């Protein structure tokens, strides 16, 4: 395994061990999971706090002391902390670049100082995606999440078909290609129903996708495609949760920053310290309550929506 | 008139909320059984997770209906 | 008036949400039994999976009614 | 008065949704018992399937009423 | 005002058939679970299990009857 | 001539539906106990059938109220 | 006229339906216990019958309120 | 108009129906325990009857409220 | 006459009904435990009675609010 | 003055009723456990009574909200 | 006009009532377990009281929302 | 204005149903935690954090209520 | 003027509240099983935490719908 993917091999290896002659999903994790984590958090202040946690863990590494928490019964002296530091470094790099894209540092801290600028309220530099203007970005991020899910599931189905070709498993290769054909048919139907512009060839694409799906249904001689194409459609559409958790966290952080700014504005000279105190305690409380899902969702999107496509659990 | 916008919003809220309620109702028992199986064997992680996260399609398609209603706004 | 479109939307929301709630209620106990059967013995996976996927016809019917209402919208 | 079509949609969505909820409530316990019987014997597949598919008549009747209401356009 | 009454008739019809279906499903849940258990025990209980499982269908039959009476009002 | 007819229809539907829900809730446990007694002895058929048929009076009363309201309609 | 009669019908239907639901909820557990006792002894028929028929007073009161409202209509 | 009379009727229906529902919810468990006690000993018939008929005061209060509201007309 | 009077009656009925439902829900389990304790000991009749009659304060508060609303009528 | 009075009344009735329902739901299980503890020991009457009377604060808060609204009424 | 004040009151009532219902739902099981623990050991009184008084934050939040809406009223 | 009361109804619905959901979670979680602390007395930290974890539901309910109050 | 803003407020409140109810229903049983698994063996903390924190998707999606609807405010 390459050195840049070895820390994430620990992330994937908690599940079943892949059989001999099957593709291992280890290299997908370093490219996709920190990417999704960065897109979810998208906060420079949160990235800095995670960097502080990472340098604390690196201090634990260089002192060579075990990290023992009696409450959680967790013991990992050198190497698990080293791999966790590597994973956190990738995660905070993606978080920093996505926070740059979103124009968010500790929420809406750009309200006090116009460093980042919307076109209506300009600053020194513009914001590519506000992500708090839900009217101007909902479609722009729903389509991005849908495209990411389609790419992931299509890659999984292509890997399934390739494994079926490798192992001469006809009922397996036909299963993969039938899922792919049904998926392109459903995608063409959705595009025709929602955003149709060129319905001429799109109907033919729908027809050939359904034809491939039905042909693989009869050829594979397995009748589980009919209720499971619903599940593959749900797996494609389940990547909306990236933008969903990202918008929820960003709006919560912006609301904490906004109530802090309002408290500072009302009390004036004496309200700066109190507003900073309440904003800080709310920020660490919200992070303590909701930070774990921020890694849980991007890693589960690889755990179930991606691994089940190529038979990781069989 | 704002009657159409308001009642479409009510409809999509009802759809996504009741879909989430059904998904949670399923996931309660499925996740309890999965946690028991994990505590017993620890080799049941793939099957337990697959059974637990399978009924999320209900809330996914409730979200889909809500998005179509947003388009109808 | 927009009452027609708004009430059509709340009707399709009710249909989708209650169908999803019903299939989630079914999948709760069905998936609990399936996870128990899987933990006891594998090669029960096919039967457990088909028994878990059978109650999705309810949300299928709910989505069909919702799409009919959307066509009427 | 456009409220006629919208309230018809509300009624038919309520009908299909509550019928789906009822048949899901039935299918929960029936499918749990069926999965247990399959794990026990594996020769009980016909009885388990017929007992699980019998409460589908409720959502069938709900769909029938929804289509009758759809006939009013 | 002339179309609102027909819509309310429709929603009453839907409510009747839906709640009747919910009631008979609630009955059929436990009745079918007991029937499946008795079948797995004996396999000679098919007639009694089917009779008891199909017995609460009279509730959705009554709901359908009331719904058709309401439908005839047009 | 107005909302009175449709609201009367809503009243009939609500009465029949809630009465049917109540008698179904009763018949669930009563029929489960009756099926158990039948599987145990088979000499309890008369008492089990009588106890199962007794809560039908609730849906009979609901139908009575609905027919009175239909006469009012 | 117009809307008072319909709401009176809604009220009386709601009264009789909820009373029927309550007495069905009572009769479920009471009849299950009675069927168990009768299967155990068969000399408990009178006690089981009177305990099952005692919750009928709830639907009797609901019917009384519904009839009073029907007379007021 | 007569909208006040209709909503008063709705109030009487709600009061007596929910009072009957609460009485039935109590009487379910109380009567199940009482039937078990009588099947065991049969000497505790008085205690079982008093404990079963004691929650009838809830539907008594509901009837009182309904009668007051009926007299308001 | 006045629509406000009808809504006052609706609220009063809702208050007394939901209070009765709550105290019935309490009295169900409390009276079941009391019946069991009396059947096993018979010396705890007073404690069972006071524990069963203690949740009557909920319907007492509901009746108090109902009477305040009736005075407002 | 006007419909605001009736809507204030229904709001305070909903507050009192749902608070009473919540404290009844708490007192059900708490009083069942307390009755069991008294039957076993009888030395824990103080603790059982304290735990039973503790969830009355919810109906106290509901009464406070209702009296505030009655002041606004 | 004047609908805003009554609808605000309905909002306060709904908020405090559903918060009270939620904390009562929590306190039911929590207080039952606490009563059992205190009856078993009597040294668990502090932990039982802490866990019983912990879910009161829900009704505290409901009261906070109700008081904010009262100040708006 | 007509709009402001229905906004209050929405805030009440949001915070009340969020409180109901987190209470439903805390019921079983707290019962299990009380049992574990009674049996071991060393499970206090895990039981307490498991009980305090579903408070995010009522946090989000208050979030929606305060958003509607700010827009109100 | 109009009630559009309040109606979309009601819709977003229903969405977030029902989503919260669903995920609370899931997390109840899942966290109970997790605490039970941790009590037997402290090494089961990670899987229990993962299973407990997985159903937050429901509140996440409800918040998503609420914020999208707030975008139209």
């Amino acid at each position: 395994n390459p050195p840049w993917a070895k820390p994430f091999e620990l992330l994937v290896s908690f599940l079943n061990t892949p059989k001999y002659g099957t593709f291992d999903p280890t290299p997908v994790v370093p490219v996709f999971f920190p990417f999704w984590f960065g897109m979810i958090v998208g906060d420079i202040g949160y990235a800095l706090l995670f960097y502080l946690v990472g340098r604390w863990l690196s201090g634990y590494v260089k002192r060579n002391e075990p990290l023992v928490i009696d409450l959680f019964a967790l013991k990992l002296k050198p190497q698990v902390i080293g791999k966790l530091v590597h994973i956190l470094n990738w995660m905070v790099f993606w978080t920093v670049v996505w926070g740059v894209i979103y124009g968010e540092f500790f929420g809406t801290f750009l309200e006090h100082l116009g460093v980042f600028g919307t076109p209506e309220h300009p600053g020194l530099i513009p914001i590519l995606i506000h992500r708090i203007d839900t009217a101007k970005t909902a479609n722009l991020l729903i389509l991005l999440s849908v495209a990411f899910g389609v790419v992931l599931v299509f890659f999984g189905l292509a890997l399934r078909a390739y494994l079926g070709l490798k192992h001469r498993h006809m009922a397996h290769f036909w299963e993969g290609v039938g899922y792919l054909g049904g998926l392109v048919g459903v995608l063409a139907l959705a595009a025709s129903y929602l955003g149709n512009l060129q319905a001429g060839w799109l109907q033919g694409l729908m027809y050939l996708g359904f034809g491939v799906f039905l042909l693989a249904v009869l050829m594979s001689r397995i009748w589980l495609m009919i209720p499971e194409i619903f599940t593959q459609a749900g797996h494609i559409l389940s990547h909306i949760r990236i933008y969903a958790v990202g918008a929820a966290g960003g709006i919560l952080a912006g609301l904490l920053t906004d109530v802090g700014f309002a408290l500072a504005e009302r009390l004036g000279l004496l309200g700066v310290l109190l507003g900073l105190l309440v904003a800080g305690v709310l920020h660490l409380l919200i992070l303590l309550l909701t930070t774990l899902g921020h890694m849980l969702q991007p890693i589960r999107l690889l755990w179930v929506e991606f691994f089940t496509k190529f038979g990781f659990y069989e | 008139g704002g009657l159409d916008r308001g009642l479409i919003a009510v409809g999509m809220g009802l759809a996504v909320g009741l879909a989430a309620l059904g998904t949670g109702v399923a996931q309660a028992r499925i996740g309890a059984a999965g946690v028991g199986a994990i505590a017993e064997d620890r080799s049941n992680f793939g099957t337990a997770l697959i059974f637990l996260l399978l009924p999320e399609t209900l809330v996914i398609f409730g979200l889909l209906i809500a998005f179509i209603l947003n388009g109808r706004l």
